[PDB]
């Protein structure tokens, strides 16, 4: 969980930001917007 | 041909190439008689002075006649009058398109246009009729893409439609064949290849026996032994 | 009686409200055709019209034999500028099937003087006008009016009389309205008889917008359209059930099949809207690609073989499952099997249900129950 | 046949064309931010990479969505070539139909926009605390390097308590690089592929303008023609 | 009608079904007389004809025929001459489309095919336009967005394009109406709406005053004053 | 009008509309049993619309120096104007004005095709301060038109064509004008002078009404010397164009 | 042309070009109140071309073994062959030489389009040498065109062969080559000799292969010019030399 880790440590430091100071480039680095499904067909989708 | 039809009893074929020039004959002269012409200008009794000459080729019961009537399409319309009337006259139509000819699939005949009425499964055999309802289909999946192709590209089209789409210009390609009074034109040798090996071939190319062997040799070869030979040979040469 | 007899009036008729089973699951489902009703069967060179209407033709026979004069419903087939030989395809076609015994055949062939040709639709409409005022059901196909046109036509310039639009007299629309228009349903004033049209038409090039095309389009109360692109795709018969339209509707679907043809209609408008991005059904949407593939689906469940009616029994619990979306997990290609064995299952199993959508008629909430459970059941074995 | 419709026929290639040229303009707008995602990454991975200059599953990244062209069929190629877990429902697709049983773990939605090292650092840790990717000696990514803004190349890079997490982290790293030069591809192909397509859909009008003006013709000379024969 | 509007003094309304047929009728007995065919093969006669019939249609001091007048389209062309002749005479459209009946909104007349010239706020006033206006616009944006909803689902939306749309199939709903002679046909009471009761209630749902509510509730009622009590009804 | 002409003054003439005139006189001649010839319509139909048309003329001061202006309507067929009268119509005019019907349905009204139509006259007429004013709006208006397929999209937008977004809009919102409401050249030249200078890029689209009834009160209260001068005058001199866009800046500081 | 063709004299006629003369025609037939057909002209516009063209013969020695060839010119409006005169045209005449503009523009002179252009007599008028060396060109680049088209869409191998067979085949107006030169070149093109030249080299090529039979083998195009055949004796010292240039070029 080293590049998990650093990326939880990442959001604190990108939140840390001043309101007045974030780039929209900030609020998009949080917005994963992404899903994985496991795999023949996927057994559960979920948010990833 | 009437006459050895009825009076000497015998079988007999008859080949008229052109009949449209009847009609259009009929036309020449009927400005002359006084008629006030019809539709694009072909005469009023088109429809009857057709029938009158189209009724007489026909089978009975004193003797068979086996007609093979080649049909002018004018401009390429087969909305034309004549062409329009003469198709109801005829049990099997065999029609010749142009667009195919520029693709240099000769003999031409328009995989789809062409109409027989005894491709039914009861005349020619529940694995024939399947055979051929494959390929039209197979075809008529082709034309109905050639939009989607010509702008988006092949690579738009999911895995069923480019199979579809490849094996549909295999199938267009392996319906040519070199006919040995057409080498005098086209050098290849000509082909005779019987209805069965037809049957076979054209569904093992649609089963996909054969969708390892590229497209050009299924060009001009008959057989589909013969596919595997020119498909060797290219591989060779 | 006389060829040119005067149409019956507003009076005496009564409306359409009983079908003509043709047995044409894309017919009777979305398109139906009621005793009384005139049908326009259009489409381009060999796309299928004449089988259609031979198919009509041959279904009766389920009705036909039994003993209720009501139920039967007698054919006229009218061949105008066909070939003698196709005539007699046509007559060994309907004595294989039996169905001579109650079908009439007038024939002006290609070579039968014009005035004959111009004249046998008429005459036919005559001989079929005897069994609507005499209390019997009819059924008359013209094949086709497109051929009468070019006779009447013929007749006109040759007459000196002066040409319109496609150099059809000016009059070809009177011609055909007061041939068609004696089609009715009559009141028990009368007899209460019928006698039904399926007019035939060849769209050149498809070609809605040509003089008789545009007129016989008018003067029907609805259009089942032949297309060959559909032809070609396997669909068939190959009706475009999109420009096909009938106006007497629902009145004339047997009650069971108007349940279940309501959604089945729906689904298929659906499929038409979305048809645009149909070879694009992977990146599509969710809904839209349920729509897609229950529509794809749906499509193909319409197509059934030449010569082969099928009784509405057997269509009502076949749309049932391609409406309520059991046959949404079967390949597109198997289709064509699940039909010829569902049919079979139902036979063998919960013949009451197809029983009793031919006597009652009409799915009652039990049948429907029942025809739920035995469709999960056969698309869990299938 | 008639002119209505080679009328309607020329409008649908005609709004084809409009939809297809503003889809170029839309693609070369986001290559702007394409572009410098795909140099961010690119300093950062060289600058990893240095350490693999001096000391010393196949995770298949393409897009969710299609009209890329040969995007996601050159990748799936190479993976095919080369031979798992995809990135993407495209490419999912293409090896779903050869290789159902194979694949192990399907990311979706990932493809919309430029690569964050959240999604990466997520995509990795799935790979970790699900599919446990923990010592595989076969590990590599399979992506697409942007060539050109006219070409791109299906490319494969291997990947390999510190000396654990630095693996741990250039997994991270180097699927971030990968879907940020997957993202430039991809946005490439596009812009190129819908170029294309307007062309081809400006020659399709060509031919059917052509078209247009001789039904036009026709329509004309058949009119009078009749009207010519009711003169008489 | 006319001895109606002249003699009896009341204003009436003549329906001709179908005046495709006049225009056809006139071209039949034109070419049997022999007159040159015009164009396609209808009549030189047939826009003085027309006027002939149409023009007698008209308000005076005694009273109004009205005409309601079915127009066959063949082959759904608007461009030929017989439509066209008739669309210059008639000035308020109603188009009733299959596609509309697929959605089950009946009387099934298309929102945005129907047209009408005193739709102006000269006429029908200014409020009226500015309602109608809305209606139109967030119609012929749903119908834009008709494509892209297909292509992707509808979270891709905008909240305010996902509004507009939401707004849009409420209005569609909204204007479906249950009619009194088709009461026996299915037995809804049919009621019937005045026009200020119905600016006044399509004013209050674009306001979005009334979006609180849900899709079915707006169908098949006779005013804001009855979808809030059908919505009562609902949730009660 | 000829007498108006002749007699020196100046007339306006409004065939509405001459597509019925070609039909009247195709009528006239099929039963006349005149040889018809395209589209049923008889042979010199050119001759029919060209001698109506220019009789239209600006006479010299030699002959009286009078004037009649011709503005025939044609009602196409679904917008076709390759049909025959529309064709020839087209040739007689100097110009012409296309009013679209995708224009009108989405309520541009006057539903004016800027693309289309063409005046290959008038330029030399117009009034001097709206030539100034809209030299460039005919660029922006084209801009426009082609960038306006692209309104959908979102932040995504190119800043660089975010400037053509917004004062095309702008200016479409302007150039429509409710019916029976023409508005003198002094009311004119102020509002395409806010619009083409993109001082009303800071208001919202919906409110672009309220400042062209607003903005025309700021003028003839605050400024009436300049609208005064624009029309007696007939120009916007530089200091008048300097009060233009202080007056324009005024209200939007207000606005 | 007739009076050579029949007193056992070669004649050639050029009708430049039929469609003028249908337009005369219909001028003509319409004036004289002749009701219009397609394309508004006579239904016998048919008649005028066959009753024409249909005397272009070959005779037998009875008749004196003389001949008539007819080369006629019909322009097509667009480039569109589906019009009713041209289609009357080619149904009369045994064959067609098609001209494309796309083509012509691209320098491509002459725009011999070999998908629809062909000869229905062929090989049996073609001169012997040419026939036995050109096996199915033809095929190939009507072929070629459609693998092109699609392209656009180890294919390559046949496009390459193609568009190098179609730059062979360029020449320059008024400069016409017999045919002991065109044998030579046309094997290196079916044979596919020259897929290891680049396609902007192809016009040096064929001048200078000109020049290398002409500057040293005498021996083979005085055999081709007397004999008009080629033993596999000569085929063979003509492979040879295309081989040995070829990897020279
Ligand atoms: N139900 C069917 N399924 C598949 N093919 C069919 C079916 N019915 C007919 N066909 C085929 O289509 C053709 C039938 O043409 P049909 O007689 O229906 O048209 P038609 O009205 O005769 O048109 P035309 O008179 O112009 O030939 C035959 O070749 C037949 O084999
Ligand atoms: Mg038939």
């Amino acid at each position: 969980s080293y590049a998990a880790y650093l990326n939880v440590a990442a959001q604190a430091i990108r939140s840390s930001l001043k309101t007045e100071l974030q780039t929209a480039s900030v609020l998009n680095r949080s917005q994963t917007d992404a899903f994985y499904t496991q795999y023949a067909s996927e057994p559960t989708p979920i948010t990833k | 041909a009437e006459y050895f039809r009825d009076e000497e009893g015998q079988d007999v074929l008859l080949f008229i190439d052109n009949i449209f020039r009847f009609t259009q004959a009929g036309s020449e002269v009927s400005a002359l008689l006084g008629r006030i012409p019809s539709a694009v200008g072909y005469q009023p009794t088109l429809a009857t002075d057709m029938g009158l000459l189209q009724e007489r080729i026909t089978t009975t019961k004193k003797g068979s006649v086996t007609s093979v009537q080649a049909v002018y399409v004018p401009a390429d319309d087969l909305t034309d009058p004549a062409p329009a009337t003469t198709f109801a006259h005829l049990d099997a139509t065999t029609v010749l398109s142009r667009g195919i000819s520029e693709l240099g699939i000769y003999p031409a005949v328009d995989p789809l246009d062409s109409k027989s009425r005894l491709l039914d499964a009861a005349v020619v055999g529940q694995e024939h009729y399947d055979v051929a309802s494959k390929v039209q289909e197979t075809l008529q999946t082709y034309k109905s893409l050639q939009d989607i192709i010509a702008i988006l590209g092949m690579d738009e089209l999911s895995e069923q439609d480019k199979l579809t789409v490849e094996r549909a210009r295999k199938i267009q390609r392996f319906l040519s064949q070199p006919f040995a009074v057409a080498e005098v034109f086209t050098g290849i040798p000509g082909k005779l290849v019987r209805l069965k090996d037809t049957v076979a071939s054209f569904k093992a190319v649609l089963e996909g026996k054969y969708d390892n062997i590229p497209e050009h040799a299924f060009y001009m070869v008959g057989g589909i032994e013969d596919v595997v030979a020119k498909a060797e040979k290219l591989a060779a040469e | 009686s006389r060829a040119q007899v005067k149409a019956p009036g507003i009076l005496p008729r009564r409306s359409v409200h009983e079908p003509v089973q043709t047995g044409l699951k894309a017919v009777d489902a979305l398109v139906p055709i009621g005793r009384g009703q005139r049908e326009l069967i259009i489409g381009d060179r060999q796309t299928g019209k004449t089988a259609v209407a031979l198919d009509t033709i041959l279904n009766q026979k389920r009705w036909n034999n039994g003993s209720d004069e009501s139920k039967k419903l007698y054919c006229v087939y009218v061949a105008v500028g066909q070939k003698r030989s196709t005539v007699a395809q046509l007559v060994q076609t309907l004595e294989q099937h039996d169905a001579m015994k109650y079908s009439i055949i007038v024939a002006a062939t290609a070579s039968e003087a014009a005035p004959l040709q111009y004249l046998a639709p008429f005459t036919a409409a005559s001989i079929g006008e005897w069994f609507r005022d005499n209390g019997k059901h009819a059924l008359i196909v013209y094949d086709d009016l497109s051929k009468q046109a070019v006779a009447y036509r013929q007749l006109s310039l040759l007459l000196r009389r002066p040409p319109g639009r496609e150099a059809y007299p000016g009059d070809v629309f009177y011609l055909h309205s007061r041939l068609l228009e004696r089609a009715a349903k009559l009141s028990e004033k009368e007899g209460s008889g019928s006698l039904t049209a399926l007019p035939v038409i060849e769209t050149q090039g498809g070609d809605v917008s040509a003089y008789i095309p545009t007129n016989v389009i008018s003067i029907t109360d609805g259009q089942i359209f032949l297309e060959a692109e559909l032809f070609y795709k396997g669909i068939r018969p190959a009706i475009n059930v999109g420009l096909s339209v009938s106006r007497v509707g629902s009145a004339a679907q047997v009650k069971a099949l108007k349940q279940v043809a309501g959604s089945l209609k729906l689904f298929l408008a659906q499929y038409r809207e979305v048809a645009a991005f149909a070879q694009f059904g992977s990146d599509l949407d969710a809904s839209t690609k349920q729509t897609l593939v229950r529509g794809e689906r749906l499509t193909q469940l319409l197509k059934q073989n030449q010569y082969s009616p099928l009784a509405t029994e057997e269509q009502v619990p076949l749309i049932y499952a391609g409406v309520n979306g059991h046959l949404d997990g079967i390949e597109l290609s198997r289709i064509g099997e699940f039909e010829s064995s569902f049919l079979s299952y139902l036979k063998s199993n919960h013949n009451e249900l197809l029983t009793e959508i031919r006597e009652k008629g009409e799915l009652s909430k039990e049948l429907l129950a029942s025809l739920k459970s035995a469709t999960e059941s056969f698309v869990a074995t299938f | 046949a008639t002119l209505k419709e080679v009328e309607m026929r020329l409008k649908s290639i005609k709004n084809i064309e409009k939809i297809t040229k503003t889809m170029k303009i839309v693609a070369s707008t986001r290559l702007s931010k394409a572009e410098k995602a795909k140099i961010s990454a690119k300093k950062m991975d060289e600058a990893e990479q240095l350490f693999y200059k001096n000391a010393e599953l196949i995770v298949a990244i393409t897009s969710d969505k299609g009209l890329c062209g040969s995007i996601h069929s050159q990748l799936a190629k190479a993976v095919r070539r080369h031979l798992i877990v995809t990135i993407g429902d495209k490419i999912k697709m293409q090896l779903l139909r050869t290789h159902p049983n194979n694949i192990k773990l399907s990311i979706n939605g990932i493809g919309k926009d430029a690569p964050t090292f959240q999604e990466s650092a997520l995509i990795a840790d799935k790979l970790l605390s699900v599919m446990k990717a923990g010592t595989y000696p076969k590990i590599s990514i399979f992506y697409n390097d942007p060539v050109s803004s006219l070409s791109f190349e299906p490319s494969e890079k291997p990947i390999f308590n510190v000396p654990r997490d630095l693996f741990e982290y250039t997994l991270a790293n180097q699927m971030l690089t990968a879907m940020a030069q997957g993202y430039a591809a991809e946005i490439s192909a596009r812009r190129n592929a819908m170029d294309n397509a307007s062309k081809n859909a400006g020659d399709m009008i060509n031919r059917y303008s052509i078209l247009y003006n001789r039904t036009r013709q026709a329509v004309i000379t058949n009119e009078l023609v009749d009207i010519i024969t009711g003169a008489s």
